[PDB]
């Protein structure tokens, strides 16, 4: 019996979408030529 | 904008996915 | 060596004023 | 002990967390990616692409020099590369 | 009409090695600077 | 027995003698600034506010006592250069004699409340205890500094009742005490309007003396005196040097870039002066107007006066000194004589030519001249055998307008450089370096000093704060915690509000 | 039973993450510090301050990205994105340095925010606020070289940019322009770091090294229970062992903790005030009688002699790039060299 | 008179305003469900 | 002057070695 | 001459780019950070066994 | 230290970046390279005969 | 304790240790002044800082 | 809630940001800044 | 005036040495008692 | 500096004086 949205399930979300989201960003730029 | 859209698109995909799979559990807290 | 004449009384003091208080809380110290 | 969150060790091995996270992930993931393949990231932010860091003929930095007139400074810059 | 809140100060024989320790140390580095 | 540094704590519960401490601490401070005035007065130099200004020969306190209307010696000098003044009681040498004196009384004061401790004044009626209504004496103090604070603002400031305050022109040229209006709206806060000073002391003065009267009327809350501690004496302690450590940064910043309260003519030039060529454009706007009115450049160079010229000289700026560099600003380029003129630069083509002017962040930089456009058209070289823009090769000259060399022309390479090397400093002066012993390197200003100090005294208050601040919010556990407190307080889940028992499951 | 008191009571309920009042400080500013940091060095460019690529976008790695300062032309501008050089304008903001201050601030009273959870998860636990008081070291070293130094110098473009490679060029910036190797602020900080990384050591392998045999096991770790009473290790070992490998030792276990704190506390402030005067150029640069004599003696060289001639390198080699704004034009025939090289 | 940074200074303070006002409505509103229990 | 200074303080130093592990106060096991 | 040895090796070796000396500030900001870190955390929580006049 | 004896150096990231003509685009690390080179002409001033400093 | 005449008259002004107004007292009147003047430095600030422009306001040693 | 073993969320894990952090080593040298 | 430079440290130390013998030995005769 | 030499030891006698007179040793019969 435990919840599942918490204060903590807040913290986690604020950090782990976005970085997800960036690293995607970061992949795609590898590719990238000049 | 187009582009605003796809970006926004799969992220939208993936809320509403995990909305209907997570949707029972969370109506059981309500206290 | 052109250094600054008060330098040597800056340093001596710097040194000795400070040196001095603690030894007279430590000298005290022993004698109680 | 315990402040009465569900044990990561446990929702990360649970099942309906891997339903949720297989999908959202790999959308975020997917949403980065478009994000700067769309070229929608040099806009938002003000980036050059490889071309547009220079007029093909200069050679010299837009450097902004007026603290207020400085938005419209840069702005001449980039009308000077059409 | 002695003054209640007096109390003895000390200062042990350890503290004073690390007091003029701390002051010759201060000393050697600052000197060079006074004399400049 | 107490650790040495923590000997004052035996103070704490005993306000006479805190008072007498008190009252020592602030005869220590008065006879510095008389002992420190007379200083001053003994080695400053009247003679030349123009070349030989306060602020270049060391001055600390001078300023701050002109910059409230004390402007004459008994000797009969002024510091705007007016002999024969007669200044009356209140001179430089009457300023300092009455801190003296108010620091002795201030001593004799201070033994008798260490004697004469035990005062029923100081214990509470109820229980017999030493206490003090901090709350109270809050009110008190903060009426009695409104009153000051108005008074000063009404009285002094506006030459009602006093002298009134240093005022100048922009370029720090006809610097004098004169009574100042208060500016009411919005330029007031300003802070190189001076009108501002006045109101702000006007109106933050009735304030204080509402509040003030609020606060000897009203109690605190039992909310605020139990969150505050407010019948413990270290939460003035922490909440004032706050306040102090507040006040320091902002007398830093407005001394280090200016304000009506810290005029040019008593602290020297700001640094910010410089980077933006102020006197530069100034000087030169002067020049362009004389000219149109048919002058000569010999005319219009010759009437730039010397004074602002002085202030177009990176040796003026204080941003160009360093920590161990001491004394006045004469020790290092000497004491200033007179400007040479201005020096203008010409290549062999008859083109004139500007050396780019050092910038504070560099001890040393190179001899460019450039053209008109910022083209480089001559330097001084490091490497000579493939240099192309030397001074021989480019024929340059240098020729005067002004000053003690105006309409001389040097050609002759040795002499055009070492004018080149000067002109990166802005104007050339002569300076006598013989009377100091001046070594050629610059120092910094009062107004450099006053800064760092403030700034850094400011920094470690800061820690002050926090230091007793923390004694104030924990003086229950300071000798350590509860050699019987329970795991269950400090462990994970149990109570739902941390330390909270009431909370249990 | 007020709101107050019932908004204090969840501030205040222990949870995986305690939040506190302090949080509502902390968390947003910290996170926003954080999240604008990483924005930045994904996405933004400095070309319009600085003249340099410094995001990921652009292809930096991770050592070159930087969240570079504001233009020198800005001042000290608080850069607000509504104040009047961004004019609400979101993408001309991050063009002129917007995220900087944005950082710098957020990040500032996020380090107020830290430092007052401290205090108030330490008064609500019941011990000493010690740890509080050490974070002041951070906070005195982040406030003095992060907004002082900048505040006394002509801009916030002079201030450190957000960056690994950005940050050795800070280094080296205040080796040849300010001598800060020859500052005994400086000089006291670094022994108070490496004093503090040598008590560490130190300590740390003497207790590892005085261990009891609490247990049978050859992993000594599993022989510690946190409620058992008794040291976990001999201090009368210890102190025996290093008064007569060193001569001295420690008796007492109080001070000598309270000595780690001290130690690298002490020297990061020392540092602080150093910086407060670079702010103002107030540096330890020279030393006069050296350059008398030098100046007189083509024979006399020193170390000290030797390092100027580098920081005069730095100053001519680096001002055109890193100071563009100053539009510094220096011919090849004025740049400082010895031979060959 | 109204200049341009006066309007957004304005803007600023209203805005700031706003999210703070936001934190701590949803601040209290959690903290009065989400309710300690003392014996 | 200054060269006899740096050698004088040094040399109080050395001394304050020998007095500190020769005659510091004994660590007693009390 | 500590210092000469530094600007020169950074010429010659650009070791501020060099991850084993970052992997050394790491150390030694790092070894300062946990001593600060634990004598405050070991000196916060000392046993009360003395009065407010005496040392801890 | 021990092996930039043997000169495995940091990383040399100088132009390492360049837009689409090719004209480099400057880093922060060719910032430090700038610097770099005051301290590599100006150390030992008078010891090299040679243009490359090789030990 | 010592009397003394000049002791006797401030007595009253000593005399209040401990005595507080009943809970949260002028707690809000106390924020209302605090918010105000929060705001007013920051005006200060920004005049200062050249992020508020005022018309008639010229932040320069030419005022 | 509790079915798959942490041991293989691990090596999933792990090979996956061993593929995320060599793509951005690959790019070092392709691209932007590679230098070419 | 043209005074010897030296004649200030030794002053001082001419003050100081011989007056910091006397105050040591009176403060740890006081706390005997 | 010579002036500010003899001032100072004037001044430290006149302060010696004070604390001989009014913080003495009280005499004390037997
Ligand atoms: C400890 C715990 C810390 C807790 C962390 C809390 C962090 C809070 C956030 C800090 C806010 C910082 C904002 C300060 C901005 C600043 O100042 O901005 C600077 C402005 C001054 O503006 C500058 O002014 C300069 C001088 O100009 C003047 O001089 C010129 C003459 O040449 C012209 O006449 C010009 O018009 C005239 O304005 C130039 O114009 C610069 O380009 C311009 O930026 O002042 C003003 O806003 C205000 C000046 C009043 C000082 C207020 C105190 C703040 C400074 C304290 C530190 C100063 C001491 C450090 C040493 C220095
Ligand atoms: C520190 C507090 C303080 C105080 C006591 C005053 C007091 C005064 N101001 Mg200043 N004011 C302040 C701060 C303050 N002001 C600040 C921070 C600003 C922003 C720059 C202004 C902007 C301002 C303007 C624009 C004008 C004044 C004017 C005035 C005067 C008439 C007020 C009126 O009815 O305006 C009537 C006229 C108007 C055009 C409306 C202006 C309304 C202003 C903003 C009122 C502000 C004061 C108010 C009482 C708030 C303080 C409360 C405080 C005691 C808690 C009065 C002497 C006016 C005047 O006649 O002087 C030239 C004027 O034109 N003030
Ligand atoms: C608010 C402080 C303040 C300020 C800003 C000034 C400013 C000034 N004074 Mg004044 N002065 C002051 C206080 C102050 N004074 C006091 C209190 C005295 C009495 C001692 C004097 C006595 C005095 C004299 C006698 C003279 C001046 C002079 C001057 C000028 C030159 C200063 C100089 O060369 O400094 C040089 C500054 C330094 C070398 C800096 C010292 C700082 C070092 C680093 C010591 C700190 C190290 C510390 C111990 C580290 C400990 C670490 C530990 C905690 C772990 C300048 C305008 C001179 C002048 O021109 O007169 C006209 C002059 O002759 N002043
Ligand atoms: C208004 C200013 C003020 C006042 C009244 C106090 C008062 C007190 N402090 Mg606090 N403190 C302050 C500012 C202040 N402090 C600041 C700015 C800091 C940060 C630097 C601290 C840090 C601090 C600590 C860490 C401690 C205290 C302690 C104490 C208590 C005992 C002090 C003692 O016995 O010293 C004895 C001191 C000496 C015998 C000599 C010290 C010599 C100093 C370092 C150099 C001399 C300076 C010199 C004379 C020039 C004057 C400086 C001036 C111009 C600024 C006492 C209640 C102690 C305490 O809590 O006791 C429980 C304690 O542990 N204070
Ligand atoms: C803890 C929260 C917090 C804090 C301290 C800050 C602090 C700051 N932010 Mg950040 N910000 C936050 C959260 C926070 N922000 C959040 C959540 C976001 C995302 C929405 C942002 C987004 C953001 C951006 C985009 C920017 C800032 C900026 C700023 C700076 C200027 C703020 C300003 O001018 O406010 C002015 C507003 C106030 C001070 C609030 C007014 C408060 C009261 C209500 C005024 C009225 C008082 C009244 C008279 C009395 C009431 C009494 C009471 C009992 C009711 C400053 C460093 C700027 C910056 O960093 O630029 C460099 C900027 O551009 N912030
Ligand atoms: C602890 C000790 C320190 C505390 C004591 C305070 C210092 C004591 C000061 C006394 C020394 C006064 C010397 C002043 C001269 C000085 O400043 O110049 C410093 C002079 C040196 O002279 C300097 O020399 C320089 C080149 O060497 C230049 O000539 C300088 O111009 C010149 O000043 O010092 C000495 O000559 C020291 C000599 C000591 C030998 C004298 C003893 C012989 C006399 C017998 C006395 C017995 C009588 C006992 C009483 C009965
Ligand atoms: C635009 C609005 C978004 C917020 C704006 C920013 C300000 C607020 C941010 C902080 C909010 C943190 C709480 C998040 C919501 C939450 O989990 O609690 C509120 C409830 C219940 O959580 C409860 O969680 C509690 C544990 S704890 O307090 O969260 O740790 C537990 O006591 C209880 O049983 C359980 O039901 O959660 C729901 O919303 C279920 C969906
Ligand atoms: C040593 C170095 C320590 C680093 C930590 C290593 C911990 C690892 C450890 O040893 O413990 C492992 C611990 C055990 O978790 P559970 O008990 O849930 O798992 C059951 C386990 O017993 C089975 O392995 O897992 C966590 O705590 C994971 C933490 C995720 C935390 C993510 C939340 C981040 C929140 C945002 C930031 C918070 C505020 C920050 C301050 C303001
Ligand atoms: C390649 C990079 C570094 C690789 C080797 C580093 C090993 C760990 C660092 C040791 C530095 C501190 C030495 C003094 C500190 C010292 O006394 O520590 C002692 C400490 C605990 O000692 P034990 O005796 O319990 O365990 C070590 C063995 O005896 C195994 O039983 O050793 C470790 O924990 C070993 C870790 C091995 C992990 C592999
Ligand atoms: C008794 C009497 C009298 C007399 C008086 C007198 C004569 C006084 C004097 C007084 C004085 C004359 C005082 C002074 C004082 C001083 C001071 C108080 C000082 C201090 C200083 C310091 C504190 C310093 C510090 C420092 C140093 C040393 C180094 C550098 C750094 C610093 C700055 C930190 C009469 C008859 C009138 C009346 C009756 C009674
Ligand atoms: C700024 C801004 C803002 C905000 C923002 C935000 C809040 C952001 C966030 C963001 C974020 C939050 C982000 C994040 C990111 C992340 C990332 C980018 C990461 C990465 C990672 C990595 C790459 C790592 C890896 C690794 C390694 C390297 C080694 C070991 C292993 C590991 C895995 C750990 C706003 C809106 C207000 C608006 C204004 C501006
Ligand atoms: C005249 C200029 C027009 C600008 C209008 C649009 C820009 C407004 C964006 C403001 C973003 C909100 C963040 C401000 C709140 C942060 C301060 C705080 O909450 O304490
Ligand atoms: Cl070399
Ligand atoms: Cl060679
Ligand atoms: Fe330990």
């Amino acid at each position: 019996s435990y919840p599942i949205f918490t204060v903590r399930w807040v913290a986690v979300h604020t950090l782990a979408v976005p970085t997800i989201f960036f690293l995607g960003a970061i992949a795609a730029m590898q590719f990238i030529q000049r | 904008d187009w582009r605003v859209l796809v970006v926004l698109l799969p992220v939208l995909l993936a809320a509403g996915w995990a909305v209907r799979n997570i949707l029972p559990y969370a109506v059981k807290q309500v206290q | 060596m052109e250094v600054n004449q008060l330098g040597l009384i800056a340093t001596a003091l710097f040194v000795l004023v400070p040196s001095v208080f603690l030894i007279i809380l430590y000298v005290q110290t022993e004698s109680q | 002990g315990t402040t009465g969150e569900r044990p990561f060790s446990d929702i990360i091995t649970s099942v309906r967390y891997w339903v949720i996270h297989s999908i959202t992930i790999p959308a975020l993931f997917i949403a980065g990616w478009l994000f700067v393949s769309t070229g929608l990231a040099y806009d938002v932010f003000g980036t050059p692409r490889p071309d547009s860091y220079y007029a093909q003929e200069q050679r010299s930095i837009p450097l902004v020099t007026d603290r207020f007139e400085a938005k419209q400074q840069v702005e001449t810059f980039l009308e000077q590369l059409k | 009409e002695p003054n209640p809140n007096r109390q003895p100060v000390e200062l042990n024989r350890t503290s004073l090695y690390l007091g003029l320790l701390l002051i010759l140390v201060l000393a050697l580095l600052f000197s060079s600077y006074f004399f400049n | 027995g107490l650790p040495w540094y923590r000997v004052h704590t035996v103070l704490i519960n005993d306000p006479g003698r805190l008072i007498a401490a008190h009252l020592m601490h602030t005869a220590l401070v008065a006879g510095w600034a008389g002992s420190m005035a007379l200083y001053e007065l003994a080695t400053f130099d009247p003679s030349d506010p123009v070349l030989n200004p306060m602020w270049r020969q060391g001055m600390f306190v001078l300023p701050f006592m002109a910059r409230l209307g004390v402007t004459g010696s008994w000797s009969g000098w002024s510091i705007t250069g007016e002999t024969g003044i007669d200044p009356g009681f209140w001179s430089f040498e009457g300023v300092a004699l009455a801190h003296i004196v108010l620091s002795g009384l201030l001593f004799l004061a201070a033994c008798w409340h260490w004697v004469y401790w035990d005062l029923e004044l100081f214990r509470d009626p109820r229980t017999g205890e030493p206490a003090l209504d901090l709350p109270k004496m809050f009110g008190i103090h903060l009426f009695l500094a409104g009153l000051l604070c108005f008074g000063f603002g009404a009285f002094h400031l506006t030459g009602l009742f006093g002298p009134g305050m240093w005022v100048s022109d922009p370029y720090g040229l006809t610097g004098s005490v004169q009574p100042v209006a208060p500016e009411w709206g919005p330029d007031g806060f300003n802070p190189y309007n001076p009108g501002g000073v006045v109101a702000h002391h006007i109106a933050a003065g009735i304030v204080g003396i509402i509040a003030g009267l609020f606060h000897i009327l009203v109690r605190p809350p039992q909310r605020l005196y139990k969150a505050l501690r407010m019948g413990n004496i270290e939460t003035v302690l922490s909440s004032s040097i706050a306040a102090v450590f507040f006040a320091a940064f902002v007398v830093a910043g407005t001394m280090w870039y200016g304000s009506a309260t810290t005029p040019i003519e008593l602290f020297g030039p700001t640094r910010y002066q410089w980077d933006s060529s102020y006197f530069q454009q100034e000087i030169n706007r002067r020049v362009q107007a004389s000219l149109a009115s048919g002058a000569t450049l010999e005319e219009a160079w010759s009437a730039i006066p010397e004074k602002l010229a002085f202030y177009d000289y990176i040796g003026n700026n204080p941003a160009k000194g360093g920590l161990f560099r001491t004394g006045p600003m004469n020790k290092g380029d000497g004491i200033a004589q007179a400007w040479k003129g201005h020096a203008v630069f010409r290549n062999k083509e008859g083109e004139e030519l500007f050396v780019r002017r050092m910038p504070a962040f560099f001890e040393s930089f190179p001899v460019i001249l450039t053209d008109k456009n910022g083209v480089v058209k001559a330097d001084i070289p490091f490497r000579r055998a493939e240099s192309k823009y030397s001074f021989e090769q480019q024929g340059v000259t240098v020729s005067f307008y002004g000053g003690e060399l105006n309409g001389q022309t040097f050609t002759d390479p040795p002499t055009v450089k070492s004018y080149a090397r000067k002109a990166i400093f802005g104007e050339i002066f002569e300076f006598d370096t013989e009377t100091l012993n001046s070594d050629g390197i610059f120092r910094t200003s009062p107004r450099g000093w006053f800064t760092f100090a403030h700034a850094v005294f400011a920094l470690l208050f800061f820690f002050g704060h926090i230091w007793h601040g923390a004694r104030t919010l924990f003086r229950d556990v300071f000798s350590g915690i509860d050699p019987e407190l329970s795991p269950e307080q400090v462990e994970w889940g149990f109570y739902q509000k941390v330390g909270d028992v009431t909370t249990r499951r | 039973r007020g709101w107050f008191d019932i908004l204090d009571d969840w501030l205040k309920r222990d949870r995986f993450v305690f939040v506190g009042w302090s949080g509502i400080l902390l968390f947003p500013c910290a996170y926003l510090a954080l999240g604008g940091w990483l924005t930045g060095t994904t996405f933004v460019t400095s070309w319009y301050t600085h003249g340099l690529a410094s995001s990921y976008l652009e292809g930096c790695n991770f050592l070159t990205v930087a969240v570079s300062t504001p233009a020198n032309s800005m001042g000290h501008s608080l850069l607000l994105l509504w104040g009047p050089e961004a004019q609400g304008d979101f993408t001309r903001w991050c063009q002129l340095g917007g995220l900087w201050t944005f950082i710098a601030l957020h990040g500032a009273f996020g380090l107020i925010g830290f430092m007052l959870r401290q205090f108030e998860i330490a008064r609500l636990v019941g011990v000493r606020p010690y740890n509080a008081i050490a974070f002041s070291a951070p906070i005195a070293v982040f406030v003095s070289v992060f907004l002082i130094y900048p505040l006394g110098q002509s801009s916030w473009f002079f201030a450190p940019s957000f960056g690994v490679a950005a940050i050795f060029r800070f280094l080296l910036f205040f080796q040849g322009f300010h001598n800060w190797t020859l500052n005994p602020f400086h000089m006291m900080g670094v022994a108070g770091v490496l004093g503090g990384a040598l008590l560490c050591a130190i300590h740390g392998a003497t207790v590892e090294n005085t261990l009891f045999q609490d247990g049978e096991g050859a992993s000594t770790f599993r022989a510690f229970n946190p409620t058992q009473a008794e040291e976990t290790y001999s201090m009368v070992t210890a102190n025996r062992f290093w008064s007569q490998i060193f001569g001295i030792a420690f008796s007492n276990k109080r001070w000598l903790h309270f000595f780690m704190l001290f130690v690298p506390v002490t020297g990061l402030w020392m540092s602080a005030i150093g910086v407060v005067g670079l702010a103002l150029n107030l540096r330890s640069y020279d030393f006069i009688s050296q350059e008398i004599r030098a100046a007189e003696d083509p024979e006399f060289e020193t170390f000290y002699t030797k390092n100027l001639l580098l920081n005069e390198g730095i100053r001519a080699w680096m001002a055109p790039q890193d100071q563009p704004h100053e539009n510094f034009v220096f011919p090849e025939e004025v740049l400082p060299r010895g031979n060959a090289l | 008179t109204i200049t341009p940074s006066l309007k957004g200074f304005f803007i600023g303070l209203l805005s700031g305003a706003v999210v703070l006002g936001l934190t701590f409505a949803v601040l209290i509103a959690i903290s009065q469900i989400d309710k300690v229990q003392r014996s | 002057m200054e060269t006899i200074t740096y050698v004088f303080i040094f040399a109080c130093i050395i001394a304050l070695f020998f007095f500190a592990i020769f005659f510091r106060e004994p660590p007693r096991i009390t | 001459g500590t210092f000469n040895f530094m600007i020169v090796f950074q010429a010659e070796h650009n070791i501020l780019m060099h991850p084993f000396h970052q992997l050394g500030v790491a150390g030694v900001f790092g070894g300062a950070l946990f001593c600060a870190m634990h004598g405050s955390l070991v000196t916060s929580s000392l046993i009360r066994e003395t009065t407010e006049t005496e040392s801890a | 230290i021990s092996t930039m004896a043997f000169n495995l150096n940091g990383f040399n990231f100088n132009h390492s970046v360049i837009d689409a003509k090719g004209n480099v685009i400057n880093t922060w690390a060719d910032i430090i390279n700038r610097a770099n080179l005051g301290m590599e002409v100006m150390h030992e001033r008078n010891a090299h005969n040679f243009p490359l400093d090789l030990a | 304790a010592r009397r003394t005449w000049l002791g006797d008259i401030l007595r009253p002004l000593n005399s209040e240790y401990g005595k507080v107004a009943p809970g949260w007292g002028t707690t809000p009147l106390m924020a209302v002044f605090m918010g105000l003047f929060l705001v007013f430095l920051l005006i200060i600030l920004e005049i200062y800082n050249s992020t508020l422009i005022l018309d008639g306001v010229n932040v320069s040693w030419k005022a | 809630g509790g079915r798959i073993p942490l041991w293989i969320v691990a090596t999933v894990a792990g090979m996956g940001v061993i593929v995320i952090v060599g793509l951005f080593f690959y790019g070092a040298y392709a691209g932007l800044g590679s230098s070419l």
